[PDB]
């Protein structure tokens, strides 16, 4: 009960700060060749898969609302594979369609921010412009700069959360602290299943 | 098949059940719709030997659970009062003392506290303990796939309007109910056709 | 008994009814059930700190199965023997079976324990001088034995051919003899250099077999059994790396003594001119003060008219005092006089290494009257799992005989039978498909045949090569 | 179209040629042979038939003591 | 299994006897509690209204997804005579049977039930120390004489009767000890709700003397699945036959009386539990050398494990035993099939081994997923072996019968051949042989036929 | 729904869309812990009414760390299973609800 007592410490910080409900958020799922690792049961790209298929779930019962869409990093390139829609039966079948393929390459952050930013391009002020990035890799190798990339990004109020999967890389650091006005929080790195499981229910709320 | 949790959610107020009482031609309403609860639970006790019941009166000061009583209640405690017979199955007979015994309690305090008038209806928050109650009986979990049901039976009689200050908790229960497949049966006693939070 | 009132259920238990032995209440945690009857231990591999209970049954006890979930171990003296040469003290035995198992440690196991660990270590078998000493630290043990008086601190010289029954006999009495080498107090014997090559890596197992092997710091004689391939070789010469004297190495065939030869040489540090053959072809010894003889079991026990140069080589082993031998193959040592190449040999270490440690006849359970306890078992399953020996699928195909074949099968003596059920058409069919299948699955496949008729009528009908006794090298 | 007291066994091939011998041993076991696979042993002995069968093919099971 | 055969057997009850049982509600209640829930639901929607419902509104009440079970519901009250059809204005109008409206309603609103129910005599005793401990006490010496252990007390010639005149468990009076049979170790198999069950259906087949009314049965029956435990009920409601077959049950241990023919009687666990029910005990570990390391403490589980286990050591957790080939031997000359064997094997398996099992399969899908496997918690070394002893019993079949054969004439022989293929029982024929076999129940038959 | 009109370009969304996202709008704050020496209302919990047990984690704890969880506002008790039950699935006290205003 001490244990639990430092858990319920943890959730004395409640106020009713103002959130963005009408979101668009735009899942980016890493399927590079560090996605093929096998730290996480049984390979990590399946989980990843699976969880998203959560994941959607999860936010389109939260977040009726809210439009999603879904872009994966394979062979350095944005694949987009389910377009910015309300509709989560569309989602859900373009995770189970990407399940069945083998992740291979060098993940870009770059091209999946661009990507993003295209998408995220004709939604209304009013809606909030939110990626998600579940990032596996540990290196990424981009075609341009990254960091006009990012300053273009906070030039369009789009804020990136980003899920790493081996280690805190400096790059997704930065383009957390820039896009979210200064928050190193943004930032999450798992340690186990149920931590990954805890991380993927945190970003339903707006 | 598979048996299930019944719980009530009877929204008893003397000053909604006068109305009733002078609108229409007879007086007593209260008594009618508490033995007809009290056959639909025996109903429901019938339907299968695991089923439970719960009953939660909504009254213009709070909310009390009728049945089961509480376990400070239940140390305390037995008066058999003889407003049920003793002769009938007693599975049927102990939840039906139970129930009018804990009519008679909340009567009595109810006569007692008559003298202050509750504008704040406490439906929604019986609706609600309801759902804590019916999640109790899933986790708890001692019976393996009990399933669940309110069943809301409450009264306009014309007099209470539509209540804006509801609307929020109505559709938390709403959104608990469907995350826990819950139904949520509804029967309303009085001369309002269309209650459209509870529709 | 504790005046246990005994149920109806128990009735046809012969008198194993263990339940007078109250539970106790922290048993969930303790993963040990101890029989009074035979000392028969029952080890749940599935519960917490198993096998921190696991390694110390396998140090005092051997165990009789290790499947799955349950393990059988049995408490028997030769297991008690090592348990207490290796520094385990008799109270601490009792403490932690009494604090590992569910029933409590009946008093039969606790005098068992106590009979079996104390009179341990009272006589010892030295080696001076090619002579073998029984010695013993007190004085009225010469004076009881009177009976098997072979006689010609407190020791006297036995003959070399009698050390057996003399084994025997004090293994009969409480007093078991005690045959430790300590190698590194003992100077008379010249040492070797032999050390291992740093390039070459040694499996856990082998490790543990080892460590039971060389527990208290002195040479144990005993026997060690390992898989085919798992590494016995690679066993014996560590065993001779960790002793550093002149060793001599037995084995059953000449092909195994060109084989030894060539682990040698390769595994460890030692040069060819400190390696010497006793075979046929070559008789040439080191001529150094030390080193490295392999041989063959038939030609050490030869009783036959040997020749001069084999006499020659014969007396320069057994006048020379051996620090440590190996015999490869140990389950032929309870043969006639592949008995006595104990009793030729003045060794102080004897290591026995084998895979299939069984005969059809009892003389299997003389070993430990030969060479010594059994040191080591191998978990075979626990090696296939770990990749260090393949994982077989044993199977037994049921051929039936075909109607013509079981009649003339019942009238014929046992040895026409025995060639009569062989060539049964069926078994040729299951043969011949089977064969067929894991020759498109791409298998090496090996068909064992003692019958030499068999073996060659098989590989004629299915244009096979055959290889038996009479084809050429 | 004569009716006789038999019984109809079924066996494989090596049952088969098993009672046969038990029929050169001891001669009222079986009357006639039918097929390959269906004899008629006489229903006095059936059951004496089955108390050597499995004393027969006992010889062919290892029981371990 | 339990609701199917309290069903069949009300069928196999004549309409005026089921009208004649609908008169205790308790009876009704505890009948109704067996319905499937449609046919419950539209009972219960059809009670409380006086007026005849025609099926048509039935039909309308079911989704189009659970039509078939509708029928199904309707075809349980077209077994049990709840809803008699009428033919009105071209409708096949349904009305429900008055007598059981009538018990039911008075079951459940309250009112003349004529003491189905009982009365509390509010004098009691501990439930698990008395009565949970005497039905138990009962119900292991029945169970513990009929597997064969020996036992100090055997139950009284009531029952033995009752096991000598039932399908299972065989009796020879040529030895002096009693033969368990297949069925026997099936009635071991299952849970005790309905093992009391079919216990009590095998003791209302024997029931035809004049001393005992069926109706009287079924009601006491149904009261005692209505009665609760730790509180005992006066005997004076009950019939003289009510209480010598209460005291029959007290013997068989339904029931607890503080003496013969006492004035109150105790209701036992067995009595609620006679309605519906609600590592342990019993759980084993079976390795590759057939050991079998059974967690059993109760003298049930262990002597139903001897029936085909070679029993070596017993602790107080398990009883360490053997899996052997005489004690398989021994099981299946009591006709104890392998599948029973292994079914039991199966439903007292270790918890670790369902583990084992798990990860085994979980390694053979992402190996092989193109093909799926059950989930053999038990090594199939010792299924398989289990298996071939029962074959190496079966060896040979004996079929005892006629041959005939010695037809001078192929097509009589043909004629004899067919006719008694068409009166089906024939099991070989050859007209090459000139042969052909018949059974010895179906000689008489070709026998009259040859004659005449 | 809710999509938009694929004719005029319209939000179509209904009352439950937009009742999803108003706990979020207005969140609970987190239920005390009653204090050990506190005298507490009642034996038994408030919405479920689930009886505290005797609550000793050891010899002489009595009712130390009482599962009790007191609102802020209607300083009703609830239990551990209704703490975790209104911070996951209700987003409402009925306490608050039950209180006359
Ligand atoms: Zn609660
Ligand atoms: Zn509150």
């Amino acid at each position: 009960i001490v244990e639990a007592r430092k858990k319920r410490t943890a959730k004395k910080n409640i106020t009713p700060y103002q959130r963005g409900i009408i979101r668009s958020l735009i899942l980016t799922l890493d399927c590079s060749e560090a996605m093929l690792e096998k730290d996480l049961r049984p390979n990590r790209h399946a989980m990843i898969i699976q969880y998203a298929i959560d994941f959607v779930h999860e936010f389109f019962d939260q977040n009726p609302i809210s439009q999603m869409g879904i872009i994966i990093m394979r062979n350095g390139l944005a694949q987009l594979v389910s377009q910015v829609s309300g509709n989560p039966q569309d989602h859900i079948d373009a995770l189970k369609s990407i399940r069945k393929q083998e992740p291979k390459g060098n993940p870009s952050l770059q091209n999946a921010l661009e990507m993003a930013r295209g998408l995220l391009l004709p939604v209304p002020a009013h809606c909030t412009r939110e990626v998600l990035i579940v990032f596996g890799s540990l290196s990424t190798t981009d075609p341009g700069d990254i960091h006009q990339t990012i300053d273009s990004l906070v030039s369009e109020k789009i804020r990136v959360k980003v899920l790493g999967l081996s280690a805190q890389v400096a790059i997704c650091k930065e383009l957390c602290k820039a896009t979210n006005y200064g928050d190193e929080s943004f930032y999450k790195i798992l340690l186990d299943e149920t931590h990954l499981k805890e991380l993927f229910n945190e970003a339903v709320t707006p | 098949e598979s048996p299930s949790l019944l719980t009530v959610i009877i929204e008893i107020a003397p000053k909604l059940w006068t109305t009733f009482d002078e609108e229409g031609n007879e007086k007593g309403s209260i008594i009618k719709v508490l033995e007809a609860l009290i056959v639909f639970l025996n109903a429901h006790l019938a339907f299968n030997s695991a089923n439970k019941v719960a009953v939660i009166a909504a009254y213009s000061q709070g909310i009390k659970y009728l049945y089961p009583e509480s376990t400070s209640a239940l140390k305390a405690s037995r008066s058999d009062l003889k407003i049920i017979n003793s002769d009938m199955y007693r599975r049927f007979r102990n939840v039906d003392e139970t129930l009018v015994e804990e009519i008679y309690k909340l009567f009595e305090l109810e006569k007692k506290q008559i003298e202050q008038n509750s504008q704040r209806s406490t439906l929604a928050g019986a609706m609600s303990a309801g759902l804590t109650y019916v999640n109790r009986i899933s986790k708890e979990s001692v019976t393996t796939s009990l399933k669940s049901r309110l069943l809301v039976l409450t009264c306009g009689s014309g007099s209470s309007k539509d209540e804006i200050f509801q609307y929020i908790p109505i559709m938390n229960c709403i959104f608990s109910a469907t995350k826990m497949k819950c139904p949520i049966d509804v029967v309303k006693i009085g001369g309002s056709k269309e209650s459209t939070f509870l529709q | 008994p504790a005046d246990f009132v005994p149920d109806s259920v128990s009735g046809m238990f012969r008198s194993h009814d263990f339940s007078y032995l109250r539970l106790r209440p922290d048993h969930a945690s303790r993963p040990l059930w101890i029989s009074p009857s035979d000392g028969r231990i029952i080890l749940e591999s599935f519960s917490p700190l198993a096998e921190q209970a696991q390694d110390f049954l396998v140090t005092i006890a051997e165990p009789i199965s290790r499947p799955s979930h349950i393990h059988e171990y049995k408490i028997t003296a030769y297991s008690l023997y090592a348990a207490v040469s290796v520094g385990l003290e008799t109270d601490d035995i009792i403490s932690v079976l009494d604090r590992l198992s569910k029933v409590p440690v009946a008093e039969s196991i606790i005098n068992f324990i106590k009979g079996a660990t104390i009179s341990y270590g009272k006589v010892k078998l030295v080696i001076k001088h090619n002579r073998y000493f029984v010695e013993t630290t007190q004085a009225d043990i010469l004076q009881m034995l009177l009976n098997d008086s072979v006689i010609g601190v407190h020791s006297f010289e036995i003959a070399n051919e009698s050390v057996e029954v003399v084994k025997k006999r004090c293994q009969e009495i409480d007093y078991p003899v005690l045959e430790e080498y300590d190698f590194r107090n003992d100077h008379r014997n010249p040492d070797l250099d032999i050390d291992l090559k740093p390039s070459t890596q040694i499996r856990p197992y082998q490790e543990k077999s080892l460590s039971k092997m060389f527990g208290n710091g002195r040479a144990r004689s005993g026997i060690i059994v390992l898989p085919c391939g798992a590494g016995k070789t690679l066993v014996g010469i560590t065993a001779a790396c960790t002793i550093k004297k002149s060793v001599i190495v037995l084995c059953t065939s000449s092909v195994s003594v060109m084989q030894w030869r060539q682990q040698f040489l390769q595994w460890c540090t030692l040069q060819p001119e400190n390696c010497a053959v006793f075979t046929s072809d070559n008789k040439e010894m080191f001529q150094t003060e030390s080193g490295l003889v392999v041989s063959t079991y038939s030609m050490v026990a030869n009783t036959r008219n040997r020749s001069h140069d084999s006499q020659k080589v014969m007396d320069f082993l057994t006048g020379r005092e051996w620090g440590f031998i190996i015999l490869d193959e140990v389950h032929v040592v309870p043969a006639a006089m592949f008995r006595r190449v104990v009793s030729t040999i003045a060794a102080h270490a004897k290591l026995g290494l084998t895979a299939t440690l069984v005969r059809e006849d009892d003389k299997i359970g003389d070993l430990n009257f030969l060479i010594g306890p059994k040191l080591y078992e191998a978990n075979w399953m626990e090696l296939s799992q770990k990749g260090h020996i393949a994982n077989v699928q044993c199977a037994e195909v049921w051929c039936p005989m075909t109607a013509e074949f079981y009649q003339e099968y019942l009238r014929e003596t046992a040895r026409k039978r025995m060639l009569l059920y062989i060539m049964n058409p069926t078994k040729f069919q299951a043969c011949q498909f089977l064969i067929q299948y894991h020759e498109r699955r791409g298998d090496k496949i090996i068909v064992f045949s003692d019958n030499v008729y068999a073996l060659q009528e098989y590989a004629l009908k299915m244009g096979k090569p055959f290889i038996y006794g009479s084809t050429p090298q | 179209a004569r009716a006789r007291k038999g019984a109809l066994v079924q066996c494989d091939p090596s049952i088969k040629a098993l009672i046969l011998q038990i029929d050169a041993k001891m001669s009222d076991i079986v009357l006639e042979e039918l097929d390959d696979t269906h004899l008629l042993v006489n229903p006095s002995k059936v059951e004496f038939v089955k108390h050597e069968l499995n004393r027969l093919l006992s010889k062919n099971i290892y029981n371990p003591m | 299994s339990l609701k199917h055969s309290v069903t069949q057997y009300l069928e196999e009850i004549p309409q005026q006897v089921q009208n004649r049982l609908y008169t205790s509600p308790a009876t009704c209640l505890a009948i109704y509690r067996i319905l499937p829930p449609l046919a419950k639901f539209f009972i219960m929607a059809m009670v409380f209204n006086e007026n005849e419902v025609p099926l048509l509104d039935l039909d309308k009440w079911v989704n189009s997804n659970g039509k078939l079970q509708f029928q199904n519901a309707i075809k349980s009250m077209k077994s049990l005579h709840l809803l008699i059809p009428n033919k009105s204005s071209g409708t096949l109008m349904i009305n429900l049977n008055p007598t059981f409206k009538i018990s039911l309603r008075n079951a459940l609103t309250g009112g003349e039930v004529q003491n189905s129910f009982g009365v509390v005599v509010e004098e009691n005793v501990v439930s698990l120390d008395l009565l949970d401990e005497y039905s138990a006490n009962k119900w292991e010496t029945i169970l513990h004489f009929m597997v064969g252990t020996p036992l100090a007390k055997i139950p009284s010639e009531k029952v033995l009767n009752l096991l000598k005149h039932s399908k299972l468990m065989e009796e020879v009076n040529s030895t002096g000890e009693f033969k368990i049979t297949n069925e026997g170790f099936q009635f071991l198999l299952q849970e005790i709700n309905s093992q009391l069950w079919t216990l009590l259906l095998q003791y209302l087949k024997m029931i035809e003397t004049s001393k005992m009314d069926l109706v009287d049965v079924l009601h006491f029956i149904f009261m005692l699945g209505a009665l609760e435990v730790g509180k005992a009920y006066k005997i004076d409601a009950l019939s003289e036959t009510q209480r010598i077959m209460l005291q029959d049950m007290r013997d068989y241990g339904l029931v607890f009386q503080k003496h013969s023919n006492d004035s109150i009687f105790y209701p036992t666990k067995l009595a609620l539990m006679l309605t519906s029910d609600t590592i342990p005990d019993g759980s084993l570990i079976v390795e590759t050398n057939f050991k079998i390391y059974s967690y059993s403490n109760s003298p049930l589980q262990i002597a139903v494990l001897s029936l085909f286990v070679h029993l070596k050591a017993r602790f107080v957790n398990m009883v360490l035993g053997q899996i052997t080939r005489e004690s398989i031997r021994r099981a299946l000359t009591n006709g104890i099939t392998a599948d029973q064997i292994i079914a039991y094997l199966e439903t007292h398996a270790h918890p670790q081994m369902r583990r084992l099992a798990e990860e085994k399969l979980e390694k053979k899908l992402e190996l092989d997923p193109n093909c799926k496997e059950p989930l053999q918690v038990l090594p199939p070394t010792v299924v398989d072996q289990i298996r071939l002893w029962q074959l190496e019993l079966d060896r040979v079949i004996t079929y005892e019968g006629s041959l005939y054969s010695d037809f001078e004439t192929s097509q009589e022989y043909n004629l004899l051949s067919k006719y008694a293929q068409d009166i089906g029982v024939l099991l070989w024929k050859d007209d090459k042989k000139k042969k052909f076999f018949i059974s010895k129940e179906g000689n008489s038959q070709v026998l009259d036929f040859a004659k005449r | 729904l809710p999509t938009v009109c694929p004719c005029c370009d319209l939000m179509l969304i209904l009352s439950t869309h937009l009742a999803r996202s108003y706990h979020h709008l207005m969140p609970l704050k987190t239920f005390a812990e009653v204090p050990t020496t506190e005298k507490f209302r009642s034996e038994d919990c408030f919405s479920c009414q689930s009886r505290f047990p005797i609550l000793k984690n050891h010899k002489n704890g009595k009712l130390l760390t009482s599962s009790r969880y007191r609102c802020e506002d209607c300083k009703q008790e609830f239990c551990v299973d209704c703490d975790v039950f209104i911070h996951e699935i209700l987003h409402n006290c009925p306490g608050c609800e039950s209180k006359p205003v």
